[PDB]
RNA sequence: ACAGGUUUGGUCCUGGCCUUUCUAUUAAUUCUUAAUAAAAUUACACAUGCAAGUAUCCGCGCCCCGGUGAGAAUGCCCU
RNA sequence: CACGGGAAACAGCAGUGAUAAAAAUUAAGCCAUGAACGAAAGUUUGACUAAGUUAUAUUAAUUAGAGUUGGUAAAUCUCG
């Protein structure tokens, strides 16, 4: 690509981006569908964060982990 | 080749027995090369059209040897009886074209039970066979599934309010387009 | 309380029924071969090595479980009418994880019509092989399992190879597995070729199929002609176990027969070639006592 | 990483101080920074044109 | 409602442990509330707690 | 090899056949032994034979041998917690030393099996990539799928040049 | 080369003579036949019930050539070539 | 390599053969190349139909949900595939494309009917 | 290395060189079509074109991709 | 190193001089991936894709030329 120190092209120095055609009746329902989809994926993201929290807690200080931490100490002595 | 249909007839014939006998077709064949160690790659193809390139190959100097999956006696000579592996081209002496054809024919005859090969004892895939799990059994249907409703209420196309359409059209003036109502449910064909 | 193939009362009979043949179990196959190892032992060490070989032959003779036909999978999880023709082909999705058994994987297929259904058995088994390949299995259907090549291999008395290949390829509760195993079991009693499975790991399955199908005429005469009577009394005991309500089973209880007489009641009551069975038993009786 | 023959580079750290001083002393005031040419919609400071939806 | 495959995942998950309850599993939206794009954001430094 | 009293002990097979794996708390093994007397034949044979097998499977454990300072042969295991494990070896044999060490501080068979069962999980059968880490390179070579274009040429309907040519007209 | 080859081929030890000289059974363990105790020669005569001293560490005369061959360090291109048949 | 920033993204790496694409569903850094270093491989995606005629896609749902809970961003085609699998809700871009296709079929049949008379 | 040629009137031993095998570049001769992979002289200097845009302004990215092997014995693996 | 000093930078895609035994198009697009932006429809990307050129290499064939003939090492008749 391009770097910070290279000048822009002459044909694009005098160019600005043009927005495409807009359909209102499609755009409104499209945006409400975007919001309805994003809230669902946000809830699923929260669910996965919670399950990761449960798994990491059960891996660090779990009921099974404490059993091993005690039986190893007993067998050592 | 007079047979053209039954390759093993030549192997059972007498002109094979008096010429080769109980020995393989490649027993008397000796390959000529540049030193004491032959090249790892043999001749690619020795029969170009009608011309024969010098000393021909054991199965390939005689046109009555047809490489095929039916004649197991011919294919057995190129497969070791003890180890069960296919002899390579430097081992046998055939040109590489006939070598690939030999490998393909050996595999294709093996896949038909004519040529024997090793069958190891393989344990069953599953340690415990349980069909009661929900992976293979039916699941209780959803209330939206039993009703005929899509999974989520926003899946269907709902008509936007006229006030919101006007609000959009006011802000997006100059970029407006033709409106489109609810789409048809079923797609027609051509 | 129907008897099961994995029940002890059946398995203990089947092990003695198959018997132990070291020269057949530990046979030189067609694999890559290596120079042997030599060490010198005493008589006791030789006996210890032989019994270790017997214990290994037990694992070699570990029986494959024979199961009933599984129910076809027909269920729909969701239906999206919007995807009626957006895609031409169907999307198959596999759940891959090493910590889950292959019986609990979710194999879900989105049809081009827009529905989401559970993958059927033939697609599920193919996908498990695609994403978890094991040696001896083919993703596509092999040509060897056709009825022409199967007869061709049967003519070369390779039924042991047929059974091992079928066990390796197919799942014991599938449909083609049972179909091909019943085909080999019908060929074996059509031709009287029980020798191939005399001491392999597939003898119990064939015996348990015959006790289900009530086809014992050839098996009993084969076992008698092979001078095996402990392999006939146990067989008729299996018949009585799996058919408790029968004129053959109740007559044994009412009369109190010994192991030698357990065969006569079967061959008189429910046997189809009873004349041949009686003639074979008479021929064995008139010869064994006189010669020994 | 950490070697025995690591050269004590001083110009690289002097340039940090020089650019830090020049960042504050020559800080562009927001007036001329956000100044706008209303004919070409061209920012005199940064050199960017305004989006056409903001015309 | 949960998506189809994910919902079937829980219906198979609790069935293995033996939960005979056929209650329909829901997905919460209490903490899924989000601000629109027109909502401006703060320009102060974030304090790490 | 040929040089040495016992050439066999300098082979990878001999080093691999010795199954003595220390715990994560084991740090130092200091062996002290004598070079005279019939009592220490077992300790001398242990130093001669089993030290390489232990070292091969415990590369991070520091093992140090000492000769002719204490009249009694012994071992001293310095752990991570600071506890010093003193093992007296006066008439124990070469095999007895190894069995005692494995008994007092070592890893169980189930402990080793769980570690190796976890290790085999890293290489995943369904993954794709290089032959060093994965079993398949390109997904063409799978039997049921589309073959590789470098082996079986694709039909004209799937090539990109024909699709561009039809769109051009 | 010929003299040494013939001397070595003549100085071989038959399994039967090994069994005779050590009064123990000679048992062959094929890799393909699994753990099957294949017996090749029997020690005719007095069979000793005392077993041979099991050496935990064998004192054998190894060679760096075969050690390299076994450890897979033979990276020479002259070892794994394809040659003609017998 | 050292990066100034970036985010973990579960995306598709085109690792394949000419006129024969093949994607690896992998979790990799945003500033790394498409076929460059990655964190952990998840699944595979096969763009062409096979002999039986199904489009074969692999998902390692457990690791995918683990990484997404850990904070892995998602790409649009990955969202489409996950929605088609049933693990995630359908992406609205697919819905609007299906509606556009419906309108294209409607105009096609209209023009076909009008061109025949 | 399964080796072979080569010292001497001649033999044995020691000992070096070369040949036999595979791969990559350039040169010569010849040459028909496709598929795939790769395009490799230069950290010597560059005419010219393109390669960083997006957006209701703010802002975000702008050797990130990609290119190269000059220097560094640099470095591999590990907290 | 990069405040500063030489001094006006392709060790980006193509291409040009010198040099070297060493020789790809100064061509088309974001349809599909990855990246950037925007809430978004969506835009850009000489990355990438689809291509043009090259016996550098493997495969199929529509093609037959090169090397060698004292020993190592397969193979020579007659002329100067
Ligand atoms: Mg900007
Ligand atoms: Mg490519
Ligand atoms: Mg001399
Ligand atoms: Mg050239
Ligand atoms: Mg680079
Ligand atoms: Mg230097
Ligand atoms: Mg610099
Ligand atoms: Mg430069
Ligand atoms: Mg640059
Ligand atoms: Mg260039
Ligand atoms: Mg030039
Ligand atoms: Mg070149
Ligand atoms: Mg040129
Ligand atoms: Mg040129
Ligand atoms: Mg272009
Ligand atoms: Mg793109
Ligand atoms: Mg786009
Ligand atoms: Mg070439
Ligand atoms: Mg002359
Ligand atoms: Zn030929
Ligand atoms: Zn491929």
């Amino acid at each position: 690509r391009k770097t910070r120190h290279d000048p822009p092209a002459k044909s694009k120095a005098g160019r600005v981006a043009t927005p495409p055609a807009v359909d209102p009746t499609e755009f409104f329902v499209l945006t409400e569908r975007y919001r309805q989809y994003r809230q669902t994926v946000r809830a699923l993201r929260l669910e996965f964060m919670s399950e990761v929290r449960k798994k990491l807690h059960e891996a660090r200080a779990g009921v099974q982990a404490e059993r091993k931490a005690q039986e190893d100490a007993a067998e050592h002595r | 080749s007079p047979y053209k249909d039954e390759p093993w007839k030549y192997l059972d014939s007498e002109e094979y027995q008096n010429r080769y006998g109980s020995r393989p077709v490649w027993a008397d064949y000796r390959r000529n090369h540049k030193g004491g160690i032959p090249p790892q790659r043999t001749r690619k193809m020795c029969i170009r059209g009608n011309k024969v390139a010098g000393n021909p190959c054991p199965i390939c100097r005689d046109q009555k040897l047809h490489v095929d999956f039916r004649n197991v006696k011919l294919l057995e000579q190129f497969v070791c009886a003890h180890t069960g592996i296919i002899f390579h081209a430097p081992y046998t002496g055939v040109c590489m074209k006939q070598h690939k054809k030999l490998t393909q024919a050996i595999q294709k005859a093996r896949d038909h039970g004519l040529l024997r090969y090793h069958i190891p004892q393989v344990e069953p895939r599953d340690l415990d066979f349980s069909t009661t799990h929900g992976a293979v059994s039916s699941t209780p249907p959803a209330p939206t599934l039993v009703s005929g409703d899509p999974w989520y209420p926003w899946y269907s196309w709902k008509q936007p309010p006229e006030r919101e359409l006007s609000r959009l059209r006011r802000l997006y003036q100059g970029r407006l387009r033709e409106e489109s109502g609810p789409p048809p449910e079923l797609m027609p064909e051509v | 309380r129907k008897p099961t193939f994995m029940d002890e009362e059946v398995q203990n009979i089947l092990i003695k029924m198959t018997g132990l043949d070291l020269q057949k179990i530990f046979k030189p196959a067609l694999q890559e071969l290596k120079p042997p190892t030599y060490k010198l032992m005493t008589q006791a060490q030789l006996e210890e090595a032989t019994k270790q070989a017997v214990e290994a032959a037990k694992v070699r003779l570990k029986m494959p479980p024979v199961l009933e036909e599984r129910a076809p999978i027909n269920d729909v999880l969701a239906e999206d009418k919007i995807l009626e023709g957006t895609e031409t082909a169907k999307y198959v999705f596999t759940d891959i994880s090493y910590s889950i058994p292959h019986r609990e994987r979710f194999i879900v297929v989105r049809e081009p019509s827009g529905t989401l259904r559970k993958a059927s058995w033939e697609e599920r088994d193919r996908m498990i092989q695609v994403y978890f390949p094991r040696e001896g299995r083919r993703i596509l259907t092999p040509v060897i399992f056709k009825e022409e090549n199967l007869q061709t291999m049967y003519s070369q008395d390779q039924h042991v190879d047929v059974l091992n290949l079928c066990v390796a390829q197919f799942e014991p509760d599938s449909a083609e597995y049972i179909k091909i195993h019943h085909h080999t079991y019908e060929d074996i009693d059509k031709c009287g070729k029980y020798d191939l499975l005399r001491s392999t790991r597939h003898f119990g399955g064939m015996a348990w199929y015959f006790v289900n199908k009530k086809k014992i005429d050839g098996l009993l005469i084969d076992q008698i002609q092979r001078d095996l009577v402990s392999d006939a009394t146990s067989l008729v005991h299996l018949y009585h176990i799996l058919h408790p309500d029968g004129q053959s089973a109740q007559e044994a209880k009412k009369q109190g027969a010994e192991g030698l007489h357990l065969i006569k009641v079967f061959a008189k009551t429910e046997a189809q070639k009873g004349a041949y069975i009686e003639l074979t038993l008479q021929a064995y009786q008139e010869a064994f006592i006189t010669h020994s | 990483m950490a070697r025995k023959k690591v050269r004590p580079r001083l110009i690289a750290e002097l340039a940090r101080r020089v650019r830090a001083l020049r960042e504050q002393r020559e800080r562009p005031r927001d007036s001329q920074r956000y100044a706008l040419d209303y004919e070409t919609m061209m920012r005199p400071h940064s050199g960017n044109r305004l989006p056409m939806r903001a015309w | 409602p949960y998506p189809p495959l994910l919902r079937a995942m829980i219906l198979a998950q609790r069935q293995k442990y033996g939960d005979t309850s056929t209650e329909e599993p829901m997905l919460n939206l209490e903490r899924a509330r989000i601000d629109p794009w027109d909502y401006p954001a703060k320009l102060e430094a974030k304090t790490k707690t | 090899p040929m040089k040495g009293r016992f050439p066999i002990r300098r082979t990878l097979q001999y080093l691999g056949q010795g199954d003595v794996v220390f715990k994560d708390s084991v740090k130092v093994m200091t062996v002290n032994y004598n070079t005279h007397g019939e009592l220490g034949e077992g300790a001398r044979k242990f130093v001669f034979f089993n030290i390489p097998q232990i070292q091969y499977k415990n590369p991070w454990v520091q093992i140090t041998m000492f000769k002719n300072m204490t009249p009694s042969p012994f071992l001293r295991f310095y752990l991570d917690s600071g506890e010093q494990v003193l093992v007296d070896v006066e008439s124990k044999s070469n095999k007895e030393i190894v069995e005692h060490i494995r008994k007092i501080l070592g890893k169980n068979e189930e402990t080793l099996e769980k570690e190796e069962q976890e290790k085999k999980q890293l290489s995943h059968p369904a993954h794709f990539g290089p032959r060093k880490y994965c079993l398949r390179e390109c997904m063409c070579e799978v039997e049921g799928q589309v073959p590789c274009p470098g082996l079986v040429p694709l039909p004209k309907e799937m090539t990109g040049k024909y699709k561009a040519a039809l769109k051009a007209t | 080369l010929t003299r040494g080859l013939f001397l070595g081929l003549s100085r071989q030890e038959t399994h039967q003579q090994l069994a005779d000289k050590k009064s123990l059974h000679v048992v062959e363990f094929r890799e393909e036949c699994g753990p099957l105790p294949i017996v090749v020669a029997s020690p005719q005569g007095a069979l000793r019930k005392d077993p041979e001293p099991e050496d935990e560490v064998p004192d054998i005369t190894l060679d760096w050539e075969d050690v390299k061959a076994a450890q897979g360090m033979k990276r020479s291109v002259w070892s794994g070539l394809k040659r003609a048949a017998t | 390599r050292a990066y100034r920033g970036g985010h973990l993204t579960i995306r598709l790496a085109l690792g394949g053969c000419t006129n024969r694409p093949f994607y690896r569903i992998v979790a990799a850094h945003s500033k790394c190349p498409r076929d460059g270093r990655f964190v952990e491989q998840l699944g595979s995606y096969d763009p062409l139909p096979n002999s039986h005629g199904e489009k074969l896609v692999a998902l390692n749902f457990d690791r995918i949900r683990h990484w997404i809970g850990c904070g892995a961003h998602l790409s649009k085609p990955v969202e489409k595939l996950l929605g088609l699998s049933g693990f995630y809700p359908l992406h609205p871009m697919m819905i609007t494309n299906a509606e556009r296709l419906r309108r294209k079929r409607a105009r096609e049949v209209l023009l076909a009917s009008q061109k025949t008379d």
